[PDB]
Protein backbone atom coordinates (compact mmCIF):
# COMPACT_ATOMS: atom_id res chain seq x y z
CA UNK A 1 0.00 0.00 0.00
CA UNK A 2 2.06 2.94 -1.16
CA UNK A 3 1.41 6.41 -4.03
CA UNK A 4 1.97 5.60 -7.28
CA UNK A 5 1.66 6.65 -10.68
CA UNK A 6 0.21 4.52 -13.23
CA UNK A 7 -2.05 4.30 -16.39
CA UNK A 8 -5.88 3.98 -15.44
CA UNK A 9 -7.65 2.43 -18.16
CA UNK A 10 -11.19 4.65 -19.13
CA UNK A 11 -15.17 3.02 -18.92
CA UNK A 12 -18.45 4.28 -19.91
CA UNK A 13 -12.44 2.75 -27.01
CA UNK A 14 -13.57 2.63 -23.30
CA UNK A 15 -14.43 -0.42 -21.71
CA UNK A 16 -17.92 -1.28 -20.23
CA UNK A 17 -18.64 -0.91 -16.56
CA UNK A 18 -21.24 -0.83 -13.81
CA UNK A 19 -24.21 -3.00 -14.50
CA UNK A 20 -23.60 -3.05 -10.63
CA UNK A 21 -20.15 -1.11 -9.21
CA UNK A 22 -19.26 -1.37 -5.12
CA UNK A 23 -18.18 1.13 -2.94
CA UNK A 24 -16.47 -0.07 0.34
CA UNK A 25 -15.37 2.05 3.08
CA UNK A 26 -12.32 1.34 4.84
CA UNK A 27 -12.93 0.91 8.50
CA UNK A 28 -10.43 3.10 10.92
CA UNK A 29 -8.31 4.44 8.02
CA UNK A 30 -7.30 8.22 7.23
CA UNK A 31 -5.42 8.84 4.08
CA UNK A 32 -3.76 11.79 3.14
CA UNK A 33 -4.54 13.52 -0.57
CA UNK A 34 -3.29 16.01 -2.15
CA UNK A 35 -5.15 16.96 -5.36
CA UNK A 36 -2.23 19.71 -6.25
CA UNK A 37 0.39 16.68 -7.37
CA UNK A 38 -2.19 13.92 -8.14
CA UNK A 39 -1.36 12.62 -11.52
CA UNK A 40 -4.56 11.27 -12.74
CA UNK A 41 -5.57 15.44 -13.55
CA UNK A 42 -2.23 14.82 -15.88
CA UNK A 43 -3.38 11.61 -17.59
CA UNK A 44 -6.76 13.06 -17.92
CA UNK A 45 -5.79 16.42 -19.51
CA UNK A 46 -3.57 14.40 -21.95
CA UNK A 47 -6.75 12.35 -22.71
CA UNK A 48 -8.76 15.61 -23.40
CA UNK A 49 -6.42 16.94 -25.82
CA UNK A 50 -6.17 13.90 -27.72
CA UNK A 51 -9.87 13.50 -27.89
CA UNK A 52 -9.88 16.83 -29.49
CA UNK A 53 -7.47 15.99 -31.77
CA UNK A 54 -8.82 12.98 -32.96
CA UNK A 55 -12.34 14.51 -33.26
CA UNK A 56 -10.48 16.98 -34.98
CA UNK A 57 -8.81 14.05 -37.26
CA UNK A 58 -12.04 13.76 -40.20
CA UNK A 59 -11.65 17.13 -40.79
CA UNK A 60 -8.46 17.28 -42.60
CA UNK A 61 -7.04 15.07 -45.87
CA UNK A 62 -3.81 14.25 -47.08
CA UNK A 63 -3.66 15.12 -50.25
CA UNK A 64 0.05 15.68 -51.04
CA UNK A 65 2.69 17.10 -48.72
CA UNK A 66 0.58 18.80 -46.69
CA UNK A 67 -2.76 18.03 -44.93
CA UNK A 68 -5.90 20.30 -45.55
CA UNK A 69 -9.10 21.66 -44.20
CA UNK A 70 -11.83 19.52 -45.60
CA UNK A 71 -15.75 18.12 -44.60
CA UNK A 72 -16.20 18.40 -40.96
CA UNK A 73 -19.75 17.67 -39.87
CA UNK A 74 -20.02 20.18 -37.29
CA UNK A 75 -21.83 18.55 -34.36
CA UNK A 76 -19.65 16.64 -32.35
CA UNK A 77 -20.92 15.73 -29.28
CA UNK A 78 -17.95 15.91 -26.99
CA UNK A 79 -19.07 15.85 -23.30
CA UNK A 80 -20.25 12.29 -22.21
CA UNK A 81 -19.34 11.18 -18.84
CA UNK A 82 -15.89 8.93 -18.42
CA UNK A 83 -15.20 6.70 -15.52
CA UNK A 84 -10.99 6.38 -14.69
CA UNK A 85 -10.26 3.10 -13.59
CA UNK A 86 -7.39 0.89 -11.50
CA UNK A 87 -5.55 -1.08 -13.21
CA UNK A 88 -4.65 -4.89 -11.82
CA UNK A 89 -2.58 -4.59 -8.92
CA UNK A 90 -3.71 -0.75 -8.15
CA UNK A 91 -6.70 0.95 -6.54
CA UNK A 92 -8.23 4.30 -6.26
CA UNK A 93 -8.93 5.72 -3.08
CA UNK A 94 -11.95 8.31 -2.42
CA UNK A 95 -12.52 10.95 -0.11
CA UNK A 96 -15.90 11.12 1.58
CA UNK A 97 -15.42 14.21 3.76
CA UNK A 98 -17.81 16.35 1.83
CA UNK A 99 -15.85 19.70 3.25
CA UNK A 100 -12.63 17.91 2.01
CA UNK A 101 -10.13 20.63 1.17
CA UNK A 102 -8.33 18.57 -1.13
CA UNK A 103 -4.60 18.72 0.66
CA UNK A 104 -5.29 16.69 3.89
CA UNK A 105 -5.81 13.65 5.59
CA UNK A 106 -9.52 12.03 4.86
CA UNK A 107 -10.63 10.03 8.02
CA UNK A 108 -13.94 8.19 5.84
CA UNK A 109 -11.96 7.33 2.96
CA UNK A 110 -13.39 4.24 0.39
CA UNK A 111 -11.62 2.32 -1.87
CA UNK A 112 -13.30 1.75 -5.90
CA UNK A 113 -11.95 0.78 -9.49
CA UNK A 114 -13.53 2.93 -11.09
CA UNK A 115 -14.66 7.24 -10.37
CA UNK A 116 -17.90 8.48 -10.97
CA UNK A 117 -19.14 9.64 -14.37
CA UNK A 118 -17.08 12.88 -14.83
CA UNK A 119 -18.21 14.80 -17.68
CA UNK A 120 -15.13 16.71 -19.52
CA UNK A 121 -16.02 20.37 -20.41
CA UNK A 122 -14.21 23.05 -21.87
CA UNK A 123 -15.00 26.15 -20.25
CA UNK A 124 -13.55 28.92 -19.03
CA UNK A 125 -14.30 31.24 -15.37
CA UNK A 126 -17.41 29.54 -14.94
CA UNK A 127 -17.30 25.46 -14.02
CA UNK A 128 -20.28 24.14 -15.72
CA UNK A 129 -22.41 20.51 -15.67
CA UNK A 130 -19.89 19.75 -12.81
CA UNK A 131 -20.28 17.92 -9.87
CA UNK A 132 -21.72 20.01 -6.23
CA UNK A 133 -20.64 19.78 -2.67
CA UNK A 134 -23.00 18.86 -0.44
CA UNK A 135 -23.67 21.40 2.41
CA UNK A 136 -21.20 24.11 2.65
CA UNK A 137 -19.36 25.67 -0.80
CA UNK A 138 -15.91 24.56 -0.71
CA UNK A 139 -12.94 26.87 -1.75
CA UNK A 140 -9.33 25.19 -2.47
CA UNK A 141 -6.26 26.50 -3.06
CA UNK A 142 -2.49 25.16 -2.40
CA UNK A 143 -1.82 28.30 -0.64
CA UNK A 144 -4.12 31.19 0.22
CA UNK A 145 -1.34 33.00 1.63
CA UNK A 146 -0.21 32.90 -2.20
CA UNK A 147 -2.16 34.98 -4.44
CA UNK A 148 -1.88 33.90 -8.40
CA UNK A 149 -2.21 30.38 -7.39
CA UNK A 150 -5.79 29.26 -8.82
CA UNK A 151 -8.77 29.24 -6.19
CA UNK A 152 -11.35 26.04 -7.14
CA UNK A 153 -14.50 27.14 -6.06
CA UNK A 154 -16.82 24.18 -5.73
CA UNK A 155 -21.13 25.28 -4.94
CA UNK A 156 -23.62 23.48 -3.23
CA UNK A 157 -26.50 24.98 -5.36
CA UNK A 158 -26.06 25.19 -8.87
CA UNK A 159 -26.80 27.97 -11.21
CA UNK A 160 -28.83 27.77 -14.44
CA UNK A 161 -27.53 28.84 -17.09
CA UNK A 162 -29.73 29.45 -20.33
CA UNK A 163 -27.51 30.53 -23.99
CA UNK A 164 -29.15 31.45 -27.10
CA UNK A 165 -27.60 32.10 -30.01
CA UNK A 166 -26.21 35.18 -29.18
CA UNK A 167 -26.40 36.49 -25.71
CA UNK A 168 -26.68 34.05 -22.16
CA UNK A 169 -28.70 34.34 -19.12
CA UNK A 170 -28.77 34.08 -15.36
CA UNK A 171 -31.02 35.12 -12.18
CA UNK A 172 -29.79 37.66 -10.49
CA UNK A 173 -31.17 36.19 -7.12
CA UNK A 174 -29.60 33.06 -7.68
CA UNK A 175 -26.57 34.75 -8.38
CA UNK A 176 -26.63 37.25 -5.72
CA UNK A 177 -27.09 34.09 -3.16
CA UNK A 178 -24.17 32.63 -4.70
CA UNK A 179 -21.96 35.23 -4.53
CA UNK A 180 -22.67 35.85 -0.90
CA UNK A 181 -22.08 32.16 -0.18
CA UNK A 182 -18.64 32.64 -1.70
CA UNK A 183 -18.24 36.11 0.20
CA UNK A 184 -18.92 34.45 3.84
CA UNK A 185 -16.26 31.38 2.76
CA UNK A 186 -13.33 33.98 1.36
CA UNK A 187 -14.11 35.46 4.84
CA UNK A 188 -13.48 32.26 6.68
CA UNK A 189 -10.18 32.09 5.13
CA UNK A 190 -8.86 36.19 4.59
CA UNK A 191 -10.54 37.90 7.96
CA UNK A 192 -13.63 38.58 9.16
CA UNK A 193 -13.84 42.42 8.70
CA UNK A 194 -12.22 42.09 5.35
CA UNK A 195 -14.72 43.27 2.08
CA UNK A 196 -15.02 41.11 -0.58
CA UNK A 197 -14.55 42.95 -3.76
CA UNK A 198 -15.63 41.23 -7.00
CA UNK A 199 -14.21 42.37 -10.64
CA UNK A 200 -13.66 41.58 -13.58
CA UNK A 201 -10.56 39.46 -15.33
CA UNK A 202 -7.16 41.88 -15.13
CA UNK A 203 -5.90 40.53 -18.75
CA UNK A 204 -6.00 42.19 -21.57
CA UNK A 205 -6.55 39.50 -24.30
CA UNK A 206 -10.25 38.90 -25.16
CA UNK A 207 -9.97 35.41 -25.61
CA UNK A 208 -9.21 34.74 -21.30
CA UNK A 209 -11.31 37.45 -20.12
CA UNK A 210 -14.54 36.18 -20.88
CA UNK A 211 -16.63 32.87 -20.40
CA UNK A 212 -15.75 30.50 -23.14
CA UNK A 213 -18.04 27.29 -23.71
CA UNK A 214 -19.12 24.89 -26.66
CA UNK A 215 -23.08 25.51 -26.76
CA UNK A 216 -24.46 22.73 -29.38
CA UNK A 217 -21.28 22.52 -31.64
CA UNK A 218 -20.27 26.36 -31.74
CA UNK A 219 -18.14 28.18 -29.39
CA UNK A 220 -19.26 31.06 -27.41
CA UNK A 221 -17.21 33.80 -25.61
CA UNK A 222 -19.62 36.10 -23.34
CA UNK A 223 -18.64 39.17 -21.65
CA UNK A 224 -19.05 37.87 -17.96
CA UNK A 225 -18.30 41.65 -16.33
CA UNK A 226 -22.09 41.46 -15.10
CA UNK A 227 -21.34 38.88 -12.86
CA UNK A 228 -18.11 40.55 -10.83
CA UNK A 229 -19.03 43.90 -10.24
CA UNK A 230 -20.31 44.05 -6.20
CA UNK A 231 -19.08 44.86 -2.69
CA UNK A 232 -19.43 42.45 0.17
CA UNK A 233 -34.13 41.71 -13.70
CA UNK A 234 -32.18 39.25 -15.20
CA UNK A 235 -28.48 38.91 -16.39
CA UNK A 236 -28.33 38.83 -19.72
CA UNK A 237 -24.32 38.41 -20.82
CA UNK A 238 -23.70 39.44 -24.30
CA UNK A 239 -21.87 36.68 -26.16
CA UNK A 240 -20.09 35.80 -29.99
CA UNK A 241 -19.14 32.79 -31.46
CA UNK A 242 -15.78 32.44 -32.71
CA UNK A 243 -14.89 29.81 -35.38
CA UNK A 244 -11.98 27.80 -34.47
CA UNK A 245 -9.39 27.34 -37.15
CA UNK A 246 -6.28 24.98 -37.15
CA UNK A 247 -3.39 27.13 -38.36
CA UNK A 248 -0.97 25.07 -39.66
CA UNK A 249 -3.51 23.40 -42.29
CA UNK A 250 -3.47 24.47 -45.95
CA UNK A 251 -6.80 25.77 -47.07
CA UNK A 252 -28.73 27.12 -31.51
CA UNK A 253 -29.32 26.83 -27.72
CA UNK A 254 -27.58 25.44 -24.73
CA UNK A 255 -28.77 25.35 -20.73
CA UNK A 256 -26.49 24.13 -18.37
CA UNK A 257 -25.50 24.21 -14.55
CA UNK A 258 -23.45 26.26 -13.44
CA UNK A 259 -21.17 24.69 -10.02
CA UNK A 260 -18.11 25.93 -9.51
CA UNK A 261 -15.72 28.83 -10.37
CA UNK A 262 -12.19 29.56 -10.43
CA UNK A 263 -10.96 33.03 -8.96
CA UNK A 264 -7.71 34.62 -8.33
CA UNK A 265 -6.75 37.37 -5.86
CA UNK A 266 -4.81 40.61 -6.45
CA UNK A 267 -1.62 41.32 -5.74
CA UNK A 268 -5.09 46.87 2.16
CA UNK A 269 -7.80 46.49 4.96
CA UNK A 270 -10.37 44.84 1.35
CA UNK A 271 -9.85 41.34 -1.02
CA UNK A 272 -9.77 41.79 -4.87
CA UNK A 273 -11.10 38.42 -6.26
CA UNK A 274 -11.20 38.09 -10.37
CA UNK A 275 -11.79 35.53 -12.72
CA UNK A 276 -8.94 33.37 -13.69
CA UNK A 277 -7.80 30.13 -14.02
CA UNK A 278 -7.52 29.41 -17.93
CA UNK A 279 -5.82 25.75 -17.62
CA UNK A 280 -7.78 22.95 -17.60
CA UNK A 281 -5.68 21.01 -15.41
CA UNK A 282 -7.71 23.09 -13.11
CA UNK A 283 -10.90 22.33 -14.39
CA UNK A 284 -10.26 18.57 -14.49
CA UNK A 285 -8.53 18.81 -10.79
CA UNK A 286 -12.13 20.34 -9.72
CA UNK A 287 -13.70 16.94 -10.24
CA UNK A 288 -10.75 14.35 -8.90
CA UNK A 289 -10.20 16.44 -5.88
CA UNK A 290 -11.34 13.45 -3.52
CA UNK A 291 -9.45 10.52 -5.25
CA UNK A 292 -5.94 8.94 -5.42
CA UNK A 293 -4.15 5.80 -6.94
CA UNK A 294 -2.08 3.70 -4.44
CA UNK A 295 -0.11 0.24 -5.28
CA UNK A 296 -0.93 -2.38 -3.31
CA UNK B 1 2.86 15.82 -29.53
CA UNK B 2 4.14 19.22 -30.20
CA UNK B 3 7.58 20.69 -29.91
CA UNK B 4 8.55 24.48 -30.09
CA UNK B 5 12.08 26.21 -30.39
CA UNK B 6 12.38 29.84 -29.75
CA UNK B 7 15.43 31.72 -30.60
CA UNK B 8 16.25 35.49 -31.94
CA UNK B 9 17.04 36.52 -28.50
CA UNK B 10 20.11 38.52 -27.16
CA UNK B 11 22.09 41.44 -26.67
CA UNK B 12 21.25 44.88 -28.41
CA UNK B 13 21.04 48.87 -27.64
CA UNK B 14 17.97 50.89 -26.85
CA UNK B 15 16.03 51.91 -30.37
CA UNK B 16 17.11 48.69 -32.14
CA UNK B 17 14.99 45.86 -34.01
CA UNK B 18 15.00 42.08 -32.78
CA UNK B 19 13.02 39.10 -34.70
CA UNK B 20 12.12 36.29 -32.25
CA UNK B 21 11.33 32.81 -34.38
CA UNK B 22 9.11 29.82 -32.65
CA UNK B 23 9.64 26.81 -34.98
CA UNK B 24 7.00 24.34 -34.56
CA UNK B 25 6.98 20.76 -35.53
CA UNK B 26 5.05 17.58 -34.66
CA UNK B 27 1.67 16.63 -34.54
CA UNK B 28 1.01 20.74 -35.05
CA UNK B 29 -2.44 20.70 -37.07
CA UNK B 30 -4.45 21.09 -33.83
CA UNK B 31 -2.64 24.63 -32.96
CA UNK B 32 -5.79 27.31 -33.52
CA UNK B 33 -3.62 30.20 -31.13
CA UNK B 34 -0.14 30.51 -30.50
CA UNK B 35 1.54 33.05 -28.58
CA UNK B 36 4.75 35.07 -27.13
CA UNK B 37 5.13 35.24 -22.71
CA UNK B 38 7.95 37.20 -21.51
CA UNK B 39 9.43 36.88 -18.00
CA UNK B 40 11.94 38.53 -16.48
CA UNK B 41 13.86 37.26 -12.50
CA UNK B 42 11.36 38.76 -9.97
CA UNK B 43 8.42 39.22 -12.00
CA UNK B 44 5.10 37.41 -13.00
CA UNK B 45 4.61 35.95 -16.64
CA UNK B 46 3.14 38.61 -19.69
CA UNK B 47 1.13 37.63 -22.65
CA UNK B 48 3.10 40.12 -24.89
CA UNK B 49 0.84 38.89 -28.20
CA UNK B 50 -0.97 36.36 -29.43
CA UNK B 51 -1.99 35.08 -32.98
CA UNK B 52 -4.98 33.27 -33.69
CA UNK B 53 -6.46 30.93 -36.57
CA UNK B 54 -7.73 33.32 -38.54
CA UNK B 55 -5.11 35.90 -38.50
CA UNK B 56 -6.45 38.08 -35.56
CA UNK B 57 -3.75 39.23 -33.28
CA UNK B 58 -3.37 40.89 -29.72
CA UNK B 59 -1.35 42.84 -27.99
CA UNK B 60 -0.45 44.56 -24.57
CA UNK B 61 -0.71 48.05 -24.25
CA UNK B 62 3.00 48.16 -23.54
CA UNK B 63 4.41 46.82 -26.98
CA UNK B 64 1.08 47.90 -29.37
CA UNK B 65 2.57 49.67 -32.17
CA UNK B 66 6.48 48.43 -31.61
CA UNK B 67 5.83 44.84 -31.95
CA UNK B 68 4.54 42.89 -34.99
CA UNK B 69 3.72 38.84 -34.51
CA UNK B 70 3.23 36.90 -38.03
CA UNK B 71 3.24 33.54 -39.53
CA UNK B 72 5.55 31.83 -41.84
CA UNK B 73 3.38 28.63 -43.37
CA UNK B 74 6.25 27.81 -45.65
CA UNK B 75 8.59 27.71 -42.73
CA UNK B 76 6.07 26.38 -39.67
CA UNK B 77 7.32 29.82 -37.91
CA UNK B 78 5.76 32.10 -35.96
CA UNK B 79 7.71 35.40 -35.90
CA UNK B 80 7.60 38.13 -33.76
CA UNK B 81 8.99 41.23 -34.59
CA UNK B 82 10.25 43.78 -31.63
CA UNK B 83 10.94 47.35 -32.91
CA UNK B 84 11.91 50.35 -30.57
CA UNK B 85 13.55 48.06 -28.23
CA UNK B 86 13.28 49.87 -24.93
CA UNK B 87 15.38 48.42 -21.28
CA UNK B 88 11.86 47.35 -20.12
CA UNK B 89 11.70 44.80 -22.67
CA UNK B 90 14.46 42.92 -21.24
CA UNK B 91 13.51 39.16 -20.07
CA UNK B 92 13.25 35.80 -21.31
CA UNK B 93 10.48 35.18 -24.32
CA UNK B 94 9.12 31.78 -24.89
CA UNK B 95 6.62 31.09 -27.67
CA UNK B 96 3.39 28.85 -27.05
CA UNK B 97 0.55 27.14 -28.59
CA UNK B 98 -2.94 25.92 -27.72
CA UNK B 99 -4.25 22.83 -28.55
CA UNK B 100 -7.40 23.11 -26.78
CA UNK B 101 -10.14 25.00 -28.89
CA UNK B 102 -10.78 27.26 -25.36
CA UNK B 103 -8.40 28.15 -22.72
CA UNK B 104 -4.69 28.85 -21.80
CA UNK B 105 -1.66 27.38 -24.20
CA UNK B 106 -1.19 23.63 -23.65
CA UNK B 107 2.61 23.86 -25.33
CA UNK B 108 5.89 25.82 -24.27
CA UNK B 109 9.60 26.38 -25.55
CA UNK B 110 12.60 26.55 -23.76
CA UNK B 111 12.31 30.46 -23.84
CA UNK B 112 14.95 33.06 -25.38
CA UNK B 113 16.39 35.50 -23.79
CA UNK B 114 15.90 39.14 -24.88
CA UNK B 115 18.70 42.38 -23.32
CA UNK B 116 18.71 45.91 -23.87
CA UNK B 117 21.24 48.51 -22.40
CA UNK B 118 20.65 52.10 -22.74
C1 LIG C 1 -11.65 0.00 14.69
O1 LIG C 1 -11.43 0.75 15.90
C2 LIG C 1 -12.14 0.24 17.04
C3 LIG C 1 -11.94 1.23 18.17
O2 LIG C 1 -13.08 1.27 19.02
C4 LIG C 1 -11.62 -1.15 17.36
O3 LIG C 1 -12.30 -1.67 18.50
C5 LIG C 1 -11.84 -2.06 16.16
O4 LIG C 1 -11.27 -3.33 16.41
C6 LIG C 1 -11.21 -1.46 14.89
N1 LIG C 1 -11.57 -2.26 13.73
C7 LIG C 1 -10.81 -3.25 13.26
C8 LIG C 1 -11.35 -3.96 12.06
O5 LIG C 1 -9.73 -3.55 13.77
C1 LIG D 1 -18.48 7.85 4.72
O1 LIG D 1 -18.87 8.15 3.37
C2 LIG D 1 -19.89 7.27 2.86
C3 LIG D 1 -20.13 7.68 1.42
O2 LIG D 1 -20.92 8.86 1.34
C4 LIG D 1 -21.15 7.36 3.72
O3 LIG D 1 -22.11 6.42 3.25
C5 LIG D 1 -20.82 7.08 5.18
O4 LIG D 1 -21.96 7.30 5.99
C6 LIG D 1 -19.68 7.99 5.65
N1 LIG D 1 -19.32 7.69 7.02
C7 LIG D 1 -19.30 8.62 7.99
C8 LIG D 1 -18.90 8.14 9.35
O5 LIG D 1 -19.59 9.79 7.77
C1 LIG E 1 -7.28 21.23 4.97
O1 LIG E 1 -7.88 20.81 6.20
C2 LIG E 1 -7.01 20.01 7.02
C3 LIG E 1 -7.82 19.57 8.22
O2 LIG E 1 -7.59 20.41 9.34
C4 LIG E 1 -5.77 20.82 7.40
O3 LIG E 1 -4.88 19.98 8.12
C5 LIG E 1 -5.08 21.36 6.15
O4 LIG E 1 -4.01 22.22 6.53
C6 LIG E 1 -6.07 22.12 5.28
N1 LIG E 1 -5.43 22.57 4.05
C7 LIG E 1 -5.03 23.83 3.85
C8 LIG E 1 -5.27 24.79 4.98
O5 LIG E 1 -4.49 24.18 2.81
C1 LIG F 1 -24.99 26.02 0.76
O1 LIG F 1 -23.85 26.26 1.60
C2 LIG F 1 -23.95 27.43 2.43
C3 LIG F 1 -22.65 27.53 3.20
O2 LIG F 1 -21.69 28.31 2.49
C4 LIG F 1 -25.17 27.32 3.34
O3 LIG F 1 -25.30 28.52 4.09
C5 LIG F 1 -26.42 27.08 2.52
O4 LIG F 1 -27.54 26.87 3.38
C6 LIG F 1 -26.24 25.86 1.62
N1 LIG F 1 -27.42 25.64 0.80
C7 LIG F 1 -28.19 24.55 0.90
C8 LIG F 1 -29.36 24.49 -0.02
O5 LIG F 1 -27.94 23.66 1.70
C1 LIG G 1 2.58 29.87 1.24
O1 LIG G 1 3.15 31.09 0.74
C2 LIG G 1 3.79 31.89 1.74
C3 LIG G 1 4.26 33.15 1.05
O2 LIG G 1 3.17 33.91 0.56
C4 LIG G 1 4.92 31.11 2.40
O3 LIG G 1 5.46 31.88 3.47
C5 LIG G 1 4.42 29.77 2.93
O4 LIG G 1 5.51 28.99 3.41
C6 LIG G 1 3.69 29.00 1.84
N1 LIG G 1 3.16 27.75 2.35
C7 LIG G 1 3.20 26.60 1.67
C8 LIG G 1 2.61 25.41 2.35
O5 LIG G 1 3.70 26.53 0.55
C1 LIG H 1 -33.61 28.45 -17.51
O1 LIG H 1 -34.74 27.62 -17.88
C2 LIG H 1 -35.40 26.96 -16.78
C3 LIG H 1 -36.56 26.20 -17.37
O2 LIG H 1 -36.47 26.12 -18.78
C4 LIG H 1 -35.84 27.96 -15.71
O3 LIG H 1 -36.33 27.25 -14.58
C5 LIG H 1 -34.68 28.86 -15.29
O4 LIG H 1 -35.13 29.85 -14.38
C6 LIG H 1 -34.07 29.52 -16.52
N1 LIG H 1 -32.99 30.41 -16.15
C7 LIG H 1 -32.86 31.63 -16.67
C8 LIG H 1 -31.70 32.44 -16.18
O5 LIG H 1 -33.65 32.07 -17.51
C1 LIG I 1 -28.09 41.12 -3.47
O1 LIG I 1 -26.85 41.30 -2.76
C2 LIG I 1 -26.69 42.62 -2.23
C3 LIG I 1 -25.31 42.69 -1.61
O2 LIG I 1 -24.30 42.70 -2.61
C4 LIG I 1 -27.80 42.92 -1.22
O3 LIG I 1 -27.67 44.25 -0.75
C5 LIG I 1 -29.16 42.73 -1.88
O4 LIG I 1 -30.20 42.88 -0.91
C6 LIG I 1 -29.26 41.35 -2.52
N1 LIG I 1 -30.53 41.19 -3.21
C7 LIG I 1 -31.43 40.26 -2.88
C8 LIG I 1 -32.68 40.24 -3.70
O5 LIG I 1 -31.24 39.46 -1.97
C1 LIG J 1 -17.82 43.82 -21.10
O1 LIG J 1 -18.68 44.95 -20.97
C2 LIG J 1 -18.16 45.96 -20.10
C3 LIG J 1 -19.22 47.04 -20.01
O2 LIG J 1 -19.78 47.32 -21.28
C4 LIG J 1 -16.83 46.48 -20.63
O3 LIG J 1 -16.28 47.41 -19.69
C5 LIG J 1 -15.85 45.33 -20.85
O4 LIG J 1 -14.67 45.81 -21.48
C6 LIG J 1 -16.50 44.26 -21.71
N1 LIG J 1 -15.60 43.13 -21.88
C7 LIG J 1 -15.50 42.44 -23.02
C8 LIG J 1 -14.52 41.30 -23.02
O5 LIG J 1 -16.16 42.72 -24.01
C1 LIG K 1 -24.43 20.73 -19.93
O1 LIG K 1 -25.35 19.62 -20.03
C2 LIG K 1 -26.48 19.86 -20.89
C3 LIG K 1 -27.37 18.65 -20.78
O2 LIG K 1 -26.85 17.71 -19.85
C4 LIG K 1 -25.99 20.13 -22.30
O3 LIG K 1 -27.10 20.40 -23.15
C5 LIG K 1 -25.03 21.31 -22.30
O4 LIG K 1 -24.49 21.50 -23.61
C6 LIG K 1 -23.88 21.08 -21.32
N1 LIG K 1 -23.03 22.25 -21.25
C7 LIG K 1 -21.72 22.22 -21.55
C8 LIG K 1 -20.99 23.53 -21.43
O5 LIG K 1 -21.16 21.19 -21.89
Amino acid sequence: WKEATTTLFCASACVPTDPNPQEVVLVNVTENFNMWKNDMVEQMHEDIISLWDQSLKPCVKLTGGSVITQACPKVSFEPIPIHYCAPAGFAILKCNNKTFNGTGPCTNVSTVQCTHGIRPVVSTQLLLNGSLAEEEVVIRSVNFTDNAKTIIVQLNTSVEINCTRAHCNISRAKWNNTLKQIASKLREQFGNNKTIIFKQSSGGDPEIVTHSFNCGGEFFYCNSTQLFNSTWDTITLPCRIKQIINMWQKVIRCSSNITGLLLTRDGNESEIFRPGGGDMRDNWRSELYKYKVVKI
Amino acid sequence: AVQLVDSGGGLVQAGGSLRLSCVVSGSIFSINAMGWYRQAPGKQRDLVARISGDSSTYYIDSVKGRFTISRDNAANTVYLQMNSLKPEDTAVYYCAARRLPIGDYTDWGQGTQVTVSS
